């Protein structure tokens, strides 16, 4: 029904034409979308890891391998309020149409999805985490390396890594880490590892991490699991959020400020192989 | 959630 | 209505056809301009930033964090004046006509605004403020490098960026400048920084500010928000004026000095998001 | 005969409008595969080599040359899990089959099986070697350098191959040797070999091998025939596996826990000029 | 009226589709059309310059700039005896009409006239400057360098318009120079600078002047203002001329031996900004 | 006669239709035939030479010219065998159509023809060189150099074949050879001679004749003269050939061993006109 | 009258369609062709040469502009006798028809009057001279330089000619010399004069004489005024030749050694500026 | 206003 | 089997 | 004049 | 033969 | 004409 036209629709189901777009914007900005592998989901499902392979007939032993199962789910809310001072009324929205609306809030919502993903996804630091982060699995397993930037400590980290079978990928560390990689060169064997016009450290690529959770350190992955599909919605009302704040002081009353705020519902799902390895600071 | 998947596939900062 | 046909209009807005001609000549010129985005305004423009911790029905109290409001507002007006005083009097304009002015007027109009508006809009130098600007947000936070050209002290430069989590976008380094620029090489990766073909330092566009408020210096851009209004309008002058001096000491008298002027009043607004850098000389 | 209404069909052969799409994504997916070539041929194919000399009618003074027959042949195969997990979903398949079964699926039996070739291609680590070409070449031939990274090296590298009558082609590089390659320089000709934009080391393509079988090791390669033939071969059963383990170490009892596995078994052939250098490391 | 038909009108003024061929071939032989700009002009125009203040509602400014007034003249002329080697009029004339005529002599007149512009143009070590010029602007603002053929020389060169803010665009140098250009080869980075197969120093295009005036140095340019106007005269008169020689001793009169002279008086004027930069040897 | 169709003619001539394409996949392969000149000829070519000279009407003085002629004549030929087995016997012959066979077999009896032709033109390998080889006009004409190389030594080469009145045209020279001058540099100026991307010597293009009979030789010709007039012919063979030989060291009865064997006779010819320039290895 | 028919034209006033290409074969392969400006005429011509200076038209004169009155005649003959031999007999040129004798005889007698022209015009060593020679001027107007090749002495000789007002244009030498172009290099400034890509001394360009008459030899030249009009003419008897002698030493008399014979002479003209300058050897 | 922002997008120094 | 031929010599990292 | 303008802007070295 | 000649002037290491 | 139109056009001298 709905199209461009007209938009005088506070509640509903976001059509599937405009939220592939939306999740397409989510989808180069989220971290572990790009570390991570995707395979489809509706609602819950479950899903078996690893590859099997045979040489046919003429050698049956060796190859030998594991199967392990998981269930997939979780919902993760989304409250905006930007939009609400760049359209006073929704006889706006219906000038717009339905179309542009979710046009502009594009960047907006997108941004906070992944944002808010990444944050509870590498590691548990906001309230919606679920199952077991990048950081938790390290926290299991004590994968632990003192604060030194060398040639030796990234060879050693990945060999730390390698130990184990898995063999390491591409790397995840924050943008200020990125000045520390620079000055890594040796005396006798004179190269720079951190290769500076394309974003790799050691050959492998890098994802500069925007947010303050880490500070001088190091994450790889390689086999990890996080697809996500269900429907945004869009929920449109006026009220005192909790979760947000006014200004500076307390919590924002809607119908007190004049505002017009937009609610989107995603959902957040993740299962890890449970082998991975982080390098943090010593101090002293 | 098809199509989602076989662009996620396309654009991902390790090749497959 | 008016179109070619004639040219006796003293007062006048410029019509749309003729105004993206003259902005697409400011856009090129101006340096601020090439490095911005500008999203559409009328008189102003009210925008919010920052994001949200949202959980999915559990919540712990933590992240309620910050959220900031601001509005934009103020004009950069500007003088033709040389096309006045070469083609004299209506009716040598009126074999030229209405299409005829415009077109021999672009260059020096266009010129006209760029220098004015980056002399104070970048640096905060020229009588036309607006609070919001490259120069004064270095004051808030100080991003200070000393006089020293090597790759060392780029790295460090965009390491201060990298430190507030925020990527290198662009580059304004002075004409003079681009001496120094050049001849910086490496010992051990043996390439040259600053290419003088591609106009780049660090795989990164320079562009360069024509003002003479620099001697040593670099600054650098990305998130920027410049925007524009309305119309140039133009209006005939055979009056007196008090801004412009002629040659020795005393005025434009326009009925005075037989001249013929023109006023061409532009409105564009500018908005900050904070966090750029810059190197200056320190010498003693 | 086949078509897109009806599924029930756990014991079959594939038909070319899908065999083709299929192989067509484990074409780039390979190493060996992108360095090669297609000759065509049933179920094993004879080959011969040389040119020989002939007199044109008098003398027929010392000419004496020879000429050999060649051999190829053998079958490859794999057991998937993955769409014995995705079996629940009854309705997909009956609803729409073939294509839309096909499809999800191109990724998930083809991506195992290309790695499992190019462990026993471009190494012999893999258990399904039959003319064990790479590894055994550099034994037969000892065309090896002692591993440094200088131009110089890089040209002897060459001049191997070079020196009994055959052109360079392609490189086979790892992602993690990428790095070493950007520091060479030469001291008289200042040129850089390797582009950062194009994986190339010279005029001449650089494939990067995933599997983790090398230190820093350089393989040309360019007279290679791999060879696919008949039908991937689908089989959907429900028993008990040899060559499997099911999260603990007990073999996976499927009737028990409650899975299928569908089988494929594709052809994997290939065949050799044996002259090819290699390059490793000094001393460590 | 005059097209082809016949020849016979003595004196008189060229048509415009005989102007523009012959001008054509003084622009592109010349090396100031090549490198430099234009307008229409008049008989002798009036240029005005420089940019004005204006304030935007605010506050009038404490900067305060002044308005420069300028103007060009001056035109040359040229009476060359090739019309007396093709001189039979009475078979040649009628069949060549008004336009063989030009065809002919087409090279040459146009050869006189383009080599003696910039004679006085780019030197003035002619007779008929008029003030403005290159040689004579750089006596006014000292740009003279004193040095080898070294990268940093070339550098410093093109960094004198850098310093006043204004940007290199092309070279002014012989043909007899091009061996020490070939030498230019850098301690650091590329070696070259100078291409070889395009006459380009440093990606700006080099001209070949093929003056006498010129020992081994370079000039720059890229700020011109040439104005040709107005058809060109010619005139047919066989007559003693007070300059000039007949043979080898005396003076050339018609009676004596029947000559036959053509006239072509091209007007045209140049201007500069008065910041052009040059480089000359040691004297030692 | 033949067209499309059937194919049961055993012995035969080829058409015009397919003998240019057999012809085309010879010419690209021959470093002779793209280095030298032609012209047709018939069964034998003559060619008469010289230059005069005359002032006409007049007699003076001395310096009368000279008459040589010259004809050339013979063939080089070139045996199948593979080319038969891989038709398998009448069977092929029953169902071809005459078409698909000299396309199948284009570069297998093409490679071999610019093979044998190669030794016989720029070496003195073999009995076909009935006329004149680049080997034996050097033997004639002593232009043999001996050194290392260096820049100045490949100057020198071309200098001596300069110094007779003739200019470099293009280097000969194996893949072995290739390799060796990639190390060469200019002490004076830094920039290399050899290049790979552009197969190029000294701005001269470069053939890889890839024959076992040079070791360190570089050849350069001016003029050349080749003629291919003729046809290649068509000829089966069920019995017994000298020139081949079986795997180990045997003659290869074709009824013992059941085989099947082709031939094919080209009419080529060869000639030279003296002067050219050769280098070679010291060892001792 | 002619276009192809059937030849059988003995005598024959061959037409303009094949005579110019004939010419422009003569023209590239000449050197002294390369380098001047040719006017027409048919027989003879008197005319006038020397470019005339500027009037200046407000300043009264200044230099002389000077002019001189010059004559133009001559002709040249070639005998092809060779390229007649190629047709045997009637019959066979009546198949040849009138066109083919043209094209294919047009390489040989463009190669002959070249290079008569050429020796009988730089040198004055073929006997068809006019008086006014390259080697004539030199004896009149003394400029002998001698036996050392040196950056000093190269500018010392063109400082000859330019001490007598005129400008040094071009070169011509030989190819021998390029090998002793190469080894002039100063010490404190070290660069070569000649370029050995672009064929040029010191700037000027060169042309390579290929005649065997000088060795160590620098040749200098700017103005020459020279004629090829005129029909070429087309005459071949079976009779006997005093100038061209057969094998040993004999007249070659035509019944007697059955061979054709075809004449062709073609209008040739030189004139000079005495002012040209000539280096030599010397030893003891 | 709306045709001036797109003319920006594709008269800028990096096209994004 | 006719296809495969065509996109090995198409769909090729190196192609002559 | 007019028809010069645009011969000078199109043949020149620089920028075209 | 004839087109032999042609293709030889075509196709080539050296043109004139 | 034609004669004297191809000197000018393939005169290496062209400055």
């Amino acid at each position: 029904p709905d199209n461009v036209m007209m938009h005088e629709k506070k509640d509903g189901t976001l059509m599937n034409e405009f939220t592939t777009p939306i999740l397409q914007e989510v989808m180069e900005n989220s971290k572990i979308m790009q570390l991570g592998k995707y395979e489809p989901m509706e609602g819950t499902e479950k899903k078996f890891t690893f590859w099997a392979d045979k040489p046919g007939a003429y050698w049956v032993g060796e190859g030998q391998k594991i199967e392990t199962s998981k269930a997939t789910w979780v919902n993760a809310t989304m409250r905006a309020f930007k939009l609400g001072v760049i359209l006073p009324v929704t006889k706006e929205f219906l000038n717009y149409t339905y179309s542009q609306f979710f046009e502009e809030m594009k960047p907006m919502i997108a941004e906070a999805f992944y944002k808010k993903f990444d944050e509870a996804g590498i590691l548990n630091q906001g309230n919606n985490p679920f199952g077991k982060s990048i950081a938790q699995s390290i926290e299991k397993t004590n994968k632990v390396i003192k604060g030194d930037f060398t040639q030796d400590n990234i060879i050693d980290l990945e060999a730390l890594l390698e130990d184990d079978e898995l063999e390491a990928n591409a790397f995840i560390s924050k943008t200020q880490n990125r000045s520390l990689l620079r000055k890594i060169v040796d005396p006798e064997t004179k190269e720079r590892i951190y290769d500076r016009n394309s974003d790799s450290l050691d050959g492998l690529p890098v994802v500069n991490l925007k947010s303050s959770n880490l500070k001088r350190g190091e994450l790889i992955t390689g086999d990890f699991d996080k697809l996500i599909y269900g429907i945004p919605q869009l929920i449109e009302y006026k009220i005192d959020e909790t979760a947000q704040l006014s200004t500076v002081k307390n919590e924002d009353g809607t119908p007190v400020n004049l505002f017009e705020q937009d609610m989107v519902a995603l959902r957040a799902t993740m299962h890890v192989a449970l082998h991975i390895a982080d390098d943090k600071a010593f101090a002293k | 959630p098809q199509n989602l998947a076989e662009i996620a596939r396309q654009k991902r900062i390790i090749k497959n």
